[PDB]
């Protein structure tokens, strides 16, 4: 079996802690959980009686779950370094294997290590918006804090046509745009 | 104003390693608790600065977690044991260019309980070095993983990710080939 001893920290952007939680598991069934208002341990059967009566007999404990003043001075140090954190993300449109499209060409806009995860993704022929696509896209993270995504665009080859992927994020002060042409 | 969780969590099982604790800002994982030296490892060199907090209930909560994993026997084969089956999706740090330096990424997850290995493969033969796995505790009480290898793509290349769900419960593989390349 696996177990669990779980605490959270829910902080607002300033750090201002606003929630906090305490709970116990057993084989990925949660248990038994800290009551703010009861101030002590309560089931979330026989097992999670059991373990929230065994707790609730440890003072240390009890004291303990001061649990959003713990959240408050433990995260100081480093909670705005971590809610005012951001990285540019980086594009580059080249051609892909079409899928899904009738379509002789299909660009490949992609954009990877940026952060935080949201991102949003226009194309533009000739300086003007293309299609109902969803723009607001989702990212895969690469668990190094800094995320990745494509989007595609499906289209018929003219020599004179320039399409442009246009990205915009947190991480960066201006829109960033990636030019294409056929060839 | 946004709201962020800081997730600590500490869990324990019946296998290796024995107890284990993860904790995270949002989604990503800050540091991992490495309890032969007994101190915080930062997931990146930039948390260094913090992971030798010593005001840290640890020990309480470490110790209380295996008490339950020794003293909670009374439950075997009792109650069916949650296990799910490990998933791994493989990719590329950066987007593929041949020659140039890249870096392959297997993330593993719905792993549980989280014992796991993974080896990396180059056209069926391990490969020469390594690199690091990072086991991290999500949200909802499962666990996930990020293991990496630095490398440089050519076109005649295929890595496979061998993710082992040890020990020998299940064995999940997942293939990379250098497709789209980028011009150069």
């Amino acid at each position: 079996f696996v177990a669990h001893v779980e605490s959270t920290c829910l902080l607002d952007d300033a750090g201002t802690p606003k929630d906090f939680t305490y709970c116990i598991s057993f084989n990925k069934d949660l248990l038994t959980c800290w009551d703010p208002e009861e101030n002590k341990m309560a089931p979330c059967n026989s097992l999670a009686n059991v373990l929230s009566q065994h707790l609730n007999q440890k003072d240390t404990l009890m004291q303990r779950l001061n649990g959003l003043q713990n959240c408050a001075t433990h995260t100081q140090p480093f909670w705005g370094s971590l809610t005012n954190r951001t990285r540019p993300p980086s594009v580059q449109v080249a051609k892909t294997t079409p899928f899904n499209t009738r379509e002789p060409v299909m660009l490949a806009c992609y954009v990877w290590g940026f952060y935080p995860a949201e991102v949003t993704i226009t194309w533009r022929k000739n300086g003007k918006l293309v299609m109902h696509s969803s723009a607001h896209k989702t990212a895969q993270p690469n668990g190094d804090w800094t995320y990745q995504t494509l989007s595609h665009l499906a289209l018929t080859p003219s020599y004179g046509d320039t399409y442009t992927c246009v990205v915009e994020h947190i991480g960066a002060p201006e829109p960033i745009l990636r030019d294409w042409t056929p060839g | 104003l946004q709201n962020h969780t800081f997730l600590h969590t500490v869990y324990c099982q019946d296998g290796s390693p024995s107890v284990g604790l993860s904790e995270a800002y949002d989604e990503d994982q800050l540091f991992f608790f490495d309890f032969s030296q007994n101190t915080r490892v930062p997931r990146l060199p930039e948390f260094a600065d913090w992971a030798q907090e010593q005001g840290d209930a640890i020990l309480f909560d470490k110790e209380f977690c295996e008490w339950m994993i020794q003293q909670i026997p009374k439950l075997d084969g009792k109650i069916p044991v949650s296990r799910g089956f490990p998933i791994a999706e493989v990719f590329t740090l950066k987007p593929l260019e041949f020659g140039k330096p890249n870096t392959l990424v297997c993330f593993v997850s719905n792993l549980f309980p989280p014992m796991l290995t993974v080896n990396w493969h180059d056209h069926s033969v391990p490969v020469e070095g390594f690199g690091p796995t990072f086991v991290s505790a999500v949200d909802g009480l499962s666990f996930q993983a990020f293991s990496y290898l630095n490398f440089t793509p050519e076109p005649s290349d295929i890595f496979s990710c061998i993710v082992t769900h040890e020990p020998d419960r299940y064995t999940a593989i997942a293939y990379w080939v250098p497709r789209n390349a980028l011009p150069s």
